[PDB]
């Protein structure tokens, strides 16, 4: 029914702690599997934190919560998803000074929150600029993602691919830098060739069919037009469908609709243009203008598809097709081809313009090929986003959670009060990182986390992490493990607004 | 520590259950491996009885009551599609992979410290192989020593020599100048009314549907043949007509005038046939798709013609390659240049059906092998051997280089492991030597199913050792040591190559498994 | 078929339950192996309590509940009485062996076959002892080593350098002339009132009643003890008499008339006192084992006599022999041969009691180790190291050579078996195998007491090889591999001999065992 008192703080950390625990080995290069038990007998061995628990049912609401701000993440940041559940879980596992010890949450609310200012601090001063001019660099970062995947024999490929193309869409003239793979990054597969025929089209590519021969085929000064009406009569106000029973009201009603059909159409055509793009349907009477008129018909295209347009061929949207003035014309472009490339039209409107957008091509063997260097190719792009965004690398292998740590263990010791306890317990919560590296590689634990600590006491705390692979210590100079400062950061305000938020709850109501 | 309706195995036990299910699934099968090994029943519950050793329909076809084992299965039906053959031999080395590492995990060793190690095992074993290989040319005599081998581990001994000859002839006519190879060309008939061992070739082709009228004639030695596909049965007005009547008899009288469009059609047939070389001591065959009128049939016949009518689409396909004969989509263009040929061309009675056989073609690029059974189950059981007899010679011709059998390969890369010290890590070893002892399983078991004893086979074998390349195997009837290569036992370079892609995959990932939850189950 | 009140295992399940027997004791003694190793608490009901690691004593003492664990308890007895150490060991051993026979008699192997590997590996592995032990002169140094690795494998770590140079002295103490070593020289005494790191040598023997009197000496430079074993209390009529009274008062008169049966011999020990060098700078010593009446205690006092009573008989040999004077088992025939000669005789006062010391003796050929410490447990617990420390320097000295330690000759033998091929038959490689998986279990149980990784520890020092004879073992502060003979870790000939001797034949015979039946249990 309902839950109250400390039942729930503490009820809220071991669903919490317990989503955590599944998804523990499930962190590094060496992750472990992890075997899902479908309902109808069948078995899924997949090693992704976010597939696990986007499958498992969960009964308590504060584990909705820890899932459903993951997901959050994934939108914006495809990596490092499963540092927050972990984090955010050992954060809380720290039942001690919650419950046992009788503070109150505000208490330990108000020190994780002093900690997370100093985390965010720490991590600035470990951090690294880039020279993102030499794409050479942004290779070994991009590779984190490409690595242990089939697409490392085109490894620069996919590089290339998504360093290029986030940079057309990185309008830094704004000044905020806004980028947005989603609409100005547009991606389409295209049957045929291999992985080494994918290759980024500079412009945008529409996937409608051709419906009829008579269309332009191959151009070399495309003219395209931008409108959002419907080309079709013009009905009513509302939705009413027009109901005729006498032969003689059948010639009014049908040349009404022959004339207007026809008179919108007439100025279309009247600019001589190549292809009409429009943002509704066109019936079969206005394409039978179309294919009279030898251009292309196409339909069925987005605001954003259309406004990417208007700044690739200098094409002008209009509300109707009768306000078409002599502006709304592709002048520029680079070609128009309807091209049947591998089983399937593909139209292309390429340039030799940036016009803050571009579109993917991932050209492959199979569909079961093409979905592999699809989902790969996202990360790159995502990994370009966060750099180029702020340029700045922090130390990764465990090495970022052991340099903070040691700031707020040698910072607590000036922290006069009863928040030192939680505010030192949250540095020991880093540790857990590669506590799981650690752990999966097999290497001991304990001894090598001691010795990891006492690197950052002595040596420079930008470098001595952790190897997942060989289990041994490593620099972080010597090997490229360096991830990004805002996923990092992210990471470290997600674990603490998420265990801020559990740690606020105390009655879990029901009622609408 | 978990969510109600559900369930949750957090410590190492979850690893065990993932080890006992792999540990049950090879002991189900190793019973079936080899020539010697005994078989399995498929009980469909309906009431249809199967019997067959080949590990694929074990896993495949049958269900598989725990969750973790039809994981394993899905892999042998991967196994067979690359290769076709080492099914069985999959599952047992990963049943003694993860049932070695249990030994060390008990010990408090991590399995990513083993699975490290068969990586390492692997890429030695792999490179081992290459050099056993031999890249002798594939004759005659060496194919029906592959045929063997793989015929041998199907049949009961008796249909050895019966489809080891067919499995190897039907592979030669279907290659020369070193062409790519395609198993699709032979065609796989089964018949009733006849023993088992009247199997044999067939040079052309067998066709469904026969001819149907007293007047046609039983053997064909040379004709035409002509390829169609329109109806020469009653069809519907083709103007722009209707049925313009007053009775039925007026109604039936249209129909006179309808069947103008196929009866004149059907002259068209007799006129190329007068045409075409319709003297004496020649013939002519027309192989129809669509349906034929009884009374057109009736002038085809008197005409020394052998029609055919309501074929199947894989028949015409084959008719077209093999004969040359262009599919004719209306008669209207009727002309001899889509006209084809052939040699003998009859239809053989048998007690209850007749099928028309092509045979005596020049290079048609298609055969068909005829089985001939008296059960049901025997004839799938057949072709299920020749199939996987055919795939063993089609390796063998592609893939050049074979490798000795009978467990020969697997104690020689053994002793290679143990002769190899760590290069990756130190205690990587442990699993090099799991990985070592997992390979002796293949002439542990055929020990077993040969009735010997399980560990002198296996010393004997490994005591063998010389100052030049010795390979020794498990002889199935004496059971001491055999060198493969000399006695004609041969296995392919992609079997032994696939297994250990995909026993160390299967093995790695299995024990990387460190959790088992119920997804809302 | 079967009788009523009977039960009997026909099948393999009687080795089952012996070998998860042997499992179990197995992981139970193995946490006290070394010094690093836990400690194991014998609580005996009445609610005493007694540590120890000493696996002898968690056997004979302790109560085990299987009835199959008791052979194995037994066998430890025997293993204590040969050489008293390595009771431990012999127990993992056991259970690793009957461990790695259970793993391929699940293969179908003989258990007969088994043990004929083992005959042949314990031949061969007593044959690799011969070659590596180290034949070293007896000196300090070499004791010191050998007598400190067995004290630490009893103690704290801090009693181990106090006991280590305490132990070594009292064997050498009686080691001269190339004479057998005897334990029987050598006394252990327990004293209350004092910690536990007091324990030191004492020259000469220690008594437990001693002068009570306040006209005693504190302290005799020298006397001559006289042994004798009259009572000079209150005693029967020895002449032809007896006891007649009338009253209480004639009663006494009897006591005045029977004390002077004692009252005329307690002179006799002032007139021997006298004559034999009765000047200055002498002095004179009773050692009377029987009960002496304050009277003579009083009058000898004032003599300077210093008198003991109560003593036990093997003291009272022990005086004679550091003394010299012989048993005067009657007073009337007194003479100066009943005399001996000491030093320094003194009594250490407790905070309670008061014991009697006779240091400085002359020729002894014996000596006392005096024990202290504040508990009653912790005297039992230092008093079994000691045993078993004296038992380790007797062993080096009776068997001049030793062998190394930290599992260095369990790696080694293991690898040497490895490279020996049998002789009798191919199958009984498998029992050589299991034999030197089974020596490995030493140098694992030493990782995992010392918190280290099993598996890490024994791959390093089995990895570890040269091109030379060199010793290899495990370091159990640091992990590492550690050269035993470059550290002092030293172990017995005797001790190894009768391991490999000791666990052949019980894991030998454990196997053998076809059936067990109820003998109307
Ligand atoms: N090659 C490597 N060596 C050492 N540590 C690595 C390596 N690759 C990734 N890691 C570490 O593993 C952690 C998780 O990485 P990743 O799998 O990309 O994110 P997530 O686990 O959230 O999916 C990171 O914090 C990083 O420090
Ligand atoms: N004369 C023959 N002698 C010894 N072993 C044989 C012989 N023929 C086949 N085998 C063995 O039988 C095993 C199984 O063969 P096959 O049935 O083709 O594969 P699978 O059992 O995996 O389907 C092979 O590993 C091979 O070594
Ligand atoms: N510091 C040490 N380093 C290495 N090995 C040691 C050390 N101390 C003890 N050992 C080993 O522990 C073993 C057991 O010693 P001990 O307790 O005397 O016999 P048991 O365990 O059979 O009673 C010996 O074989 C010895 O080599």
């Amino acid at each position: 029914k309902r839950e109250s008192g400390r039942k729930v703080q503490s009820g809220n950390i071991n669903a919490a702690k317990t989503i955590a625990d599944i998804i523990r080995t499930c962190l590094g290069p060496k992750s472990m599997m992890k075997m899902l038990l479908d309902p109808m007998g069948g078995i899924v061995m997949t090693n992704d934190g976010n597939a696990i628990l986007r499958e498992i049912q969960v009964q308590h609401p504060a584990a909705k919560s820890m899932i459903e701000i993951s997901r959050t993440q994934d939108e914006e940041v495809g990596d490092g998803t499963t540092s927050v559940i972990i984090l955010a879980g050992e954060m809380l596992s720290v039942a001690e000074h919650f419950l046992e010890q009788q503070m109150h949450p505000t208490v330990v609310i108000s020190a994780y929150r002093k900690a997370l200012d100093d985390m965010i601090s720490t991590l600035k001063k470990i951090s690294i600029p880039v020279d993102i001019s030499d794409s050479d660099m942004m290779l070994n970062i991009i590779n984190s993602s490409i690595t242990t995947k089939a697409i490392s024999r085109w490894s620069s490929l996919a590089c290339n691919i998504a360093l290029d193309a986030v940079k057309m869409v990185q309008f830094e003239e704004n000044g905020r830098k806004e980028i947005d793979i989603k609409k100005y990054a547009r991606v389409e597969k295209i049957p045929g060739g291999i992985i080494e025929d994918s290759c980024v089209l500079r412009g945008v590519m529409i996937n409608k069919d051709v419906t009829h021969p008579r269309m332009r085929r191959y151009i070399k000064n495309p003219r395209i037009v931008l409108l959002d009406s419907s080309l079709e009569y013009k009905k009513g106000e509302s939705q009413t469908d027009i109901e005729i029973t006498r032969e003689e009201d059948f010639t009014r009603i049908l040349q009404m609709e022959e004339e207007y059909i026809q008179q919108l159409c007439e100025d279309i055509i009247q600019l001589k243009p190549d292809v009409v793009i429009t943002e509704k349907g066109i019936s079969d009477l206005a394409q039978h203008y179309l294919m009279r008129a030898n251009i292309t018909a196409i339909r069925r295209v987005r605001k954003t598809d259309n406004n990417r347009i208007a700044r690739a061929c200098g094409a002008r949207i209009v509300s109707r097709p009768e306000e078409l003035r002599e502006d709304d014309v592709g002048t520029g472009a680079g070609l128009l081809e309807i091209k049947k490339i591998g089983d399937e039209y593909f139209t292309f409107i390429t340039d030799c313009k940036d016009p803050k957008a571009c579109t993917i091509l991932l050209r492959g063997a199979s569909k079961e090929i093409l979905s592999e260097v699809e989902r790969n190719l996202q990360d790159a792009m995502q990994v370009c986003r966060n750099v180029l965004l702020d340029p700045q690398l922090v130390p990764g292998g465990g090495a970022s959670e052991m340099a903070v740590a040691h700031a707020l263990t040698e910072k607590s010791k000036a922290m006069t009060g009863v928040e030192q306890w939680p505010y030192r317990a949250v540095a020991q919560a880093l540790e857990v990182i590669p506590r799981t590296l650690i752990q999966n590689c097999g290497a001991s634990t304990i001894r090598l986390l001691t010795s990891l600590r006492a690197k950052h006491t002595q040596e420079n705390c930008e470098t001595w992490g952790v190897n997942g692979e060989t289990g041994t210590l490593v620099d972080m100079k010597e090997l490229g493990i360096w991830e990004p400062l805002a996923v990092k950061l992210q990471t470290y305000k997600t674990a603490v607004e998420t265990a801020v938020l559990l740690l606020r709850i105390d009655d879990i109501v029901s009622g609408h | 520590t978990l969510n109600p309706k559900a369930e949750v195995a957090r410590a190492q036990a979850a690893l065990a259950v993932n080890i006992s299910a792999a540990r049950g699934l090879q002991d189900v099968l190793r019973t079936n491996l080899g020539p010697k090994g005994t078989m399995k029943m498929l009980v469909s519950g309906a009431g249809d009885i199967k019997l067959t050793k080949d590990g694929n329909v074990l896993l495949h076809e049958m269900q598989i009551q725990h969750p973790t084992a039809s994981l394993i299965a899905k892999v042998a039906t991967a196994q067979d599609d690359i290769t076709g053959d080492g099914t069985t031999s999959n599952v047992l080395i990963i049943g003694e992979l993860l049932k070695q590492a249990d030994l060390y995990i008990s010990e408090g060793l991590h399995p990513r410290i083993i699975t490290e190690g068969f990586e390492a095992a692997k890429e030695k074993a792999l490179q081992f192989l290459e050099e056993v290989k031999v890249s002798r040319e594939m004759d005659r005599e060496t194919l029906i020593d592959v045929a063997r081998t793989s015929l041998r581990t199907k049949v009961h001994a008796e249909l050895a020599d019966v489809l080891t000859e067919a499995v190897v002839d039907s592979i030669l006519a279907i290659k020369k100048q070193d062409e790519p190879i395609d198993l699709f060309m032979i065609e796989i008939m089964e018949m009733k009314h006849k023993s088992e061992t009247d199997t044999s070739l067939i040079r052309g082709l067998v066709l469904d549907h026969g001819a149907r009228h007293p007047d046609m004639k039983k053997r064909v030695e040379d004709a035409y043949i002509l390829t169609c596909n329109v109806s020469l049965e009653y069809e519907k007005t083709e103007v722009n007509s209707g049925f313009f009547y007053k009775s039925a008899e007026e109604r039936e009288k249209l129909v006179k005038a309808e069947r103008k469009f196929i009866e004149d059609r059907v002259k068209k047939i007799i006129e190329l046939k007068r045409k075409v070389c319709g003297d004496s001591d020649k013939g002519f065959v027309v192989i129809n798709q669509k349906g034929i009128d009884p009374f057109s049939l009736d002038a085809l016949s008197k005409e020394g013609i052998v029609a055919l009518r309501r074929a199947k689409r894989r028949n015409m396909e084959r008719l077209t390659l093999a004969c040359g004969g262009v599919a004719l989509n209306s008669f209207d263009d009727l002309s001899p240049d889509c006209l084809g040929h052939a040699g003998l061309v009859y239809e053989y009675t048998l007690g209850e059906e007749k099928f028309t056989f092509i045979e005596k073609c020049n290079n048609p690029r298609s055969v068909t092998l005829l089985i001939k059974g008296p059960n049901k189950h025997t004839l799938t059981q057949i072709k299920d051997a020749v199939r996987d007899g055919l795939r063993a010679v089609k390796n063998a011709i592609d893939d050049g280089c074979v490798v000795p059998g009978a467990g020969a390969v697997e104690v020689a890369m053994a002793e290679a492991l143990i002769k190899h010290k760590p290069s990756v890590k130190g205690r990587a070893q442990l699993g090099v030597q799991a990985f070592a002892d997992a390979l002796l399983i293949i002439p542990k078991v055929l020990a077993q199913n040969s009735g010997f004893d399980l560990q002198e086979t296996l010393v004997k074998i490994q005591a063998e050792h010389s100052e030049s390349g010795q390979l020794v195997g498990v002889d199935l009837n004496t059971g001491e040591p055999m060198v493969a290569a000399e006695v004609g036992v041969w296995d392919n370079y992609c079997v032994k190559k696939q297994l250990l892609h995909s026993c160390t995959v299967i093995a790695t990932n299995i024990l990387l498994v460190d959790e088992i939850m119920r997804a809302g189950m």
